[PDB]
């Protein structure tokens, strides 16, 4: 069934599972036309498919050519997402296939269920967590690969860098969600908190800076302050 | 015209014959139903006065044999039986008719209601949904489950309706997932009509039989099947015009006949609002839409 805060530790047990977020699949800019009407222009998107235990991210880049000459693009995007997740599962060896796929938006349930009929033992579930995965495109190296793509492409990342050498997957996911929530709430300020100290850098093969354990405590506290600050500005508190 | 005599009526019971019903008192001198129109299937159904649990009844066709009803005090119900001795049968019926111990099937001459509800229903198809090959008539009751219900538990006592499931491999061609899920025309025309039912008349017959079992017995799985067969047509972009026009007639007379006070339990709001107002065929059911809006506007 649904996934929430009561069964939160289930994300870090030994049953393979993937989160699928479709927020960034169909992305557009809205603009005026010469005649004063409004038009959309699509830009490249991505499917965010994440294993929360290992940090493995299957980023399928959605190139704007997939929309050419198609109708009802917001509906099509859900079915394209489900098509691509199904193709990913079929490409994995049996012992790597998930036992559960958790979708961040309930509108993905029927498209994914229909594309996965051949896998009746893979559970397709919603979640009551409000997960900030839309902010993935605020991670510079992810945004760069998506915008430079000239054709469909799958790129593999570990979204936890090397953190699991030092912390549990529960703690790593909690850190990721806090970082993404901060980037979603005030991107510029979060990026400034993450990059202000120039002596701490991002390794070529990483997504985030090489903070020590104590520096991650400081960063996490700065991110929580940013979020609370923004909540106060929003609601006049 | 044909006759279904009763040996007797030892327990108080409401007796239905098609869309008609009447009450018989405990040990009243009731000996059956006469003037039953030849040319249609019929259903004779029962609800005991002292225990309204289990509505039950029998589908039959007087052209296929001489049938009578007798109460079984061991199993506690009125049973249909066939009499093979033709002259005994006529002799019994004549005694009962001469003493005016039968009610008359009360058909008004202007009235096509029963034909309109059973136009596509044939006994041979009933006997494949309800499997009891030793009898020419078919028993149905309120609690009987369907094959689909039993997959999601005595198979000998089940309603073998054709399984319809919109999220099944039968309904969805590999490679046509979005197409087939949003437009059920493949499933309707190739899988169901060409493949399983062979023609629209058999499809409508099963739809009409499902409705009648839901209405007369309160059989829940029958109601599910009736709604699924409507939704399958309405959710298809490509349906032969003659089928759409016939479906409008079929549903109009079903909605016309439904007891007003049974609507909360016999009509699925989601299915009807989808079919009348959102589906491909939302503008193809003019007669049904008009009666639904004037008779059950709350549902919508
Ligand atoms: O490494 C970079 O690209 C970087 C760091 C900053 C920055 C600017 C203002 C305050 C804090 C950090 N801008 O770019």
């Amino acid at each position: 069934g649904a996934m929430n805060s009561s069964n939160y530790a289930e994300l870090f047990n030994n049953d393979i599972k993937l989160f699928v977020d479709d927020t960034n699949v169909y992305r557009v800019t809205v603009h005026k036309t010469f005649e004063g009407n409004v038009a959309t222009k699509a830009i490249n998107g991505c499917i965010f498919t994440l294993n929360p235990k290992t940090g493995h991210l299957f980023l399928k880049i959605i190139h704007t050519s997939v929309w050419a000459g198609q109708k009802r693009l917001s509906q099509l995007a859900k079915w394209k997402t489900a098509e691509e997740v199904s193709a990913l599962v079929r490409s994995l060896p049996k012992e790597e296939q998930p036992k559960q796929i958790i979708v961040t938006r309930k509108a993905m349930l029927d498209p994914l269920e229909v594309h996965m009929l051949d896998f009746p033992n893979i559970a397709i579930r919603p979640t009551e967590l409000r997960l900030p995965f839309s902010a993935a495109m605020s991670i510079d190296k992810l945004s760069d690969v998506v915008m430079k793509a000239t054709e469909p492409q799958m790129v593999l990342f570990n979204i936890y860098d090397d953190w699991l050498d030092r912390i549990s997957s529960y703690t790593a996911f909690s850190r990721l969600t806090l970082l993404l929530r901060a980037l979603k709430t005030n991107e510029e300020s979060a990026k400034m908190i993450l990059l202000s100290d120039p002596t701490i850098t991002i390794k070529s093969y990483h997504l985030w800076p090489s903070f020590t354990d104590e520096q991650w405590i400081t960063i996490e506290s700065q991110m929580r302050d940013l979020i609370l600050t923004e909540y106060g500005r929003k609601y006049n508190v | 015209m044909n006759t279904v005599p009763f040996t007797s009526a030892p327990i108080e019971v409401t007796i239905g014959i098609d869309q008609y019903s009447f009450n018989v008192k405990e040990n009243q001198p009731f000996h059956g139903i006469k003037d039953i129109p030849i040319g249609h299937v019929h259903v004779i159904h029962f609800q005991h006065a002292d225990n309204s649990s289990m509505r039950y009844g029998y589908w039959f066709d007087c052209r296929m044999g001489n049938f009578y009803i007798q109460y079984d005090p061991k199993d506690g119900l009125y049973k249909m039986m066939e009499e093979r001795d033709g002259a005994k049968f006529e002799n019994i019926v004549h005694n009962f008719k001469e003493r005016q111990m039968m009610v008359s099937y009360p058909k008004i001459d202007e009235d096509d209601t029963w034909y309109n509800l059973t136009e596509f229903v044939q006994m041979d198809k009933i006997r494949k949904i309800v499997r009891k090959d030793e009898n020419q008539f078919s028993y149905v009751d309120s609690s009987m489950t369907t094959v689909q219900e039993n997959e999601l538990s005595d198979p000998a006592h089940s309603l073998n309706y054709t399984v319809i499931n919109f999220k099944s491999r039968e309904a969805i061609r590999p490679g046509h997932e979005m197409e087939d899920f949003l437009d059920k025309s493949y499933y309707l025309n190739t899988v169901m009509l060409q493949g399983i039912f062979k023609n629209s008349s058999n499809y409508f017959g099963e739809l009409q039989f499902a409705f009648l079992n839901a209405m007369f017995f309160g059989n829940y799985g029958s109601s599910l099947q009736w709604h699924a067969m409507i939704e399958l047509i309405c959710s298809s972009a490509t349906v032969p015009k003659h089928m759409l026009d016939k479906l409008d007639e079929i549903l109009y007379y079903q909605i016309k006949t439904l007891p007003e006070q049974y609507s909360d339990i016999l009509l699925n709001e989601r299915v009807w609002n989808i079919c009348l107002y959102s589906s491909f065929q939302k503008n193809s059911l003019h007669n049904t839409e008009k009666i639904m809006e004037n008779k059950y506007p709350e549902l919508l």
